[PDB]
């Protein structure tokens, strides 16, 4: 019964670390995305509002 | 300086914008170190509670 | 000559402000579709560990 | 000058047309993009119910 | 009740994320504003120039 | 100088909007030392059932 | 209560920081609405005495 | 007996929820990165015939 017990006080301390880890580790992977993509529509609407 | 603000407009709203995504990146910076901060106490304390 | 110039740069320029609203829609839009991203795509794959 | 504007103008109506390729994958991205928004909160909350 | 604080710990991330995207989100539209602001300021300069 | 204006001034409120946004995410990591104190009453849990 | 007590707080400060950044955006505004009015101004009093 | 079958049941299972949810996040991401891909294929040029 305690093998069981041991398992959820292993399984519920990994979910909530892995959480709040992951979190920065792949919001800080969208923000990137973000980098690369505020490359591409800066290069079209801006080079729509300089031939207004 | 007529010529220069078809340029200097887009290298000042880039630069807003690259300034902006930073501003965006820290805020989602300290998310990702509250998210470490969980991460921390989670493999401090959720470690601990496996022990108990 | 100039007369030529200044209609029909203006009427180019009509045209061109009815596709500027839509790439500065699309680039605001990726500002905020982004800021989605860096919590959403997160949570999605770190509660797939979870998943398991 | 006047070749320069008529260059300019006919410039003008292309580049329109050559933006308005990538600003329409990108405003067919976006409305796809505000779908896949909440497909990502849908497995964000989705997930997260089940991290629960 | 350890169960109903890692249930509340997951509302908690999920909020969080969700509300620091929002943030995010207004300042991506502070950003876009001043990118257009730049422009305004340098048009209106423009024009009295021109006009003068 | 103008132009240079509006840009140094769209910068500034860019970083105006991140350091009231790292405020309102260091009221976040003031959350996670809680997901923390919550992670320790697991470990409380864990050594009630101990105890007991 | 203190992971409860994390999500108040983290909740109602992000909601603050979000007031606060959509106030640094109508700031933005209301000084982009007297740079143009001051380029105006300035520049029909330098040319009032030139034209004059 | 019962706790090694058990443990094999759920570890077999597991995987089945775990994967199909694991194909949805790498489609999720795809779909996202695939669109952009499409606008970045077209974009390597008109970039070049926009500034010209």
């Amino acid at each position: 019964l305690r093998r069981q017990v041991d398992q959820l006080t292993n399984d519920k301390a990994r979910v909530e670390v892995e959480r709040d880890n992951l979190a920065e580790d792949i919001m800080r992977l969208r923000e990137k995305l973000q980098e690369e993509m505020l490359q591409r529509e800066e290069a079209e609407n801006t080079l729509q509002s300089f031939r207004q | 300086a007529k010529q220069e603000s078809t340029e200097y407009r887009r290298q000042v709203q880039s630069l807003t914008c690259e300034v902006d995504a930073l501003k965006g990146t820290n805020e989602s910076l300290e998310r990702q170190m509250r998210e470490m901060e969980e991460n921390f106490a989670v493999e401090a304390a959720n470690y601990q509670d496996t022990i108990g």
